[PDB]
């Protein structure tokens, strides 16, 4: 599976 | 911005006999970026209906690609892989040569 | 043995040719499982190996949603970067993220990675404890300070130690028929005269996997680097992997040449002599 994100 | 030339590899899923069906194989990788145009030649005419691997990339962040179409080697026909990219000046080209 | 689990993203701007190009890939060991491509019309990951294709319905529509959003994120990364770097509207930039885990013989957590890069560039990387990161630049430096802020490392950590590893050990188990080869490479040398004083030796192996491995040229037992051409490892496209070391020898003095082969699935490590 994929990582279940924080903008940059 | 960096951007990193091509490196190409032509050649056979198994090793080539005449007559026999098998598949021609353009590895290109180490390039950035990712947009690239490749072509294979048989007799210096493009091959139609190619198809290439999902996009990836190695641990220096640049780009590998295989593309590859089922073929039946002769003795007489010669097949090259032909690439296009930002990095390069005119399109190279490499021969494919069954003992590489 | 070891095994791991890799997704690779790439996002590449298309300034007036509509929103970036995402491409996701998804790796256990060597061998491909799913992509994601947001140019495609299935607008779905997609399986890339037979042992994945049993995975229910709720497992692809979860992968789906969970991809597309990070495809968002990357979206909108890509503006904040080309502000960061004072970069123009009008150029084409790429994000890269790679990220995974390694678990031992037994199944269990060795380590986790997660690292960006910015037009192929280190940007930031989550550091080994899973708790701190390492910026490139002063515009990584902007980042690592929001994920600190908004504690991102706890998100990877938890993700990385969790459900990476789980859904690792199910993958291994499911696609045990081939995940858990080790197919050794078939090796042969040919010779071709190069003039009437030289001639080109060329070890082979063919059909392995995984696609790590070792070629080496001896003369007389001592490692050859002068004179020798070794090509990158190549798929094959089967699921197998191809590689090739050359050496330039004297005439004569093929004999004195051995080419020494490592790879997980020999039992022993082959050596090759030119046999005429």
């Amino acid at each position: 599976v994929v990582v279940g994100g924080v903008g940059k | 911005m960096i951007q990193r030339t091509p490196k190409i590899q032509v050649y056979s899923r198994h090793p080539a006999e005449n007559g026999k069906s098998n598949f021609l194989n353009c590895y290109v990788s180490g390039f950035h970026p990712s947009d690239i145009e490749v072509d294979l030649l048989k007799n210096g005419e493009r091959i139609e209906k190619v198809e290439h691997s999902d996009l990836s990339f190695s641990k220096d962040w640049s780009f590998y690609l295989l593309y590859y179409t089922e073929f039946t080697p002769t003795e007489k026909d010669e097949y090259a892989c032909r690439v296009n990219h930002v990095t390069l000046s005119q399109p190279k080209i490499v021969k494919w040569d069954r003992d590489m | 043995g070891s095994h791991s689990m890799r997704y690779f993203y790439t996002s590449v701007s298309r300034p007036g040719r509509g929103e970036p190009r995402f491409i996701a890939v998804g790796y256990v060991d060597d061998t491909q499982f799913v992509r994601f491509d947001s140019d495609a019309a299935s607008q779905r990951m997609e399986p890339r190996a037979p042992w994945i294709e049993q995975e229910g319905p709720e497992y692809w529509d979860q992968e789906t949603r969970n991809v597309k959003a990070q495809s968002q994120t990357d979206r909108v990364d890509l503006g904040t970067l080309r502000g960061y770097y004072n970069q123009s509207e009008d150029g084409s930039h790429t994000i890269q993220i790679m990220y995974g885990c390694d678990v031992g013989p037994d199944g269990r957590f060795l380590r986790g990675y997660r690292q960006d890069a910015y037009d192929g560039k280190d940007y930031i990387a989550l550091n080994e404890d899973l708790r701190s990161w390492t910026a490139a630049d002063m515009a990584a430096q902007i980042t690592k300070r929001k994920w600190e802020a908004a504690h991102a490392a706890e998100q990877q950590r938890a993700y990385l130690e969790g459900r990476c590893v789980e859904w690792l050990r199910r993958y291994l188990e499911n696609g045990k028929e081939t995940l858990q080869r080790t197919d050794p490479p078939k090796t042969h040398m040919t010779h071709h005269p190069i003039s009437d004083h030289e001639a080109t030796l060329r070890c082979w192996a063919l059909g392995f996997y995984p696609a790590e491995i070792t070629l080496t040229w001896q003369r007389d037992g001592e490692d050859q680097t002068q004179d020798t051409e070794l090509v990158e490892t190549r798929p094959a496209g089967d699921g197998t992997f191809q590689k090739w070391a050359a050496v330039v020898v004297p005439s004569g003095e093929e004999q004195r040449y051995t080419c020494h082969v490592q790879h997980e699935g020999l039992p022993k490590p082959l050596t090759l002599r030119w046999e005429p």
